[PDB]
C-alpha cells in the first residue's frame, strides 16, 4: 500500500479505484 | 504530494490535473 515516493511531476487528483 | 508517479501521479492510479484535466489511467 502507498509508496515511499511516487507522486506526480505535475499531476493533481488521482483515482486508483477505477 | 508532488514527486512523480501514479502511485499518487503518472503510471498506476487514474489521474486528473488542477481542475480535472486527465493525465494517467493508472498505467499511462
Amino acid at each position: 500500500k502507498a509508496c515511499t515516493l511516487n507522486c506526480d511531476p505535475r499531476i493533481a487528483y488521482g483515482v486508483c479505484p477505477r | 504530494r508532488i514527486c512523480t508517479n501514479c502511485c499518487a501521479g503518472k503510471k498506476g492510479c487514474k489521474y486528473f490535473s488542477d481542475d480535472g484535466t486527465f493525465i494517467c489511467e493508472g498505467e499511462s
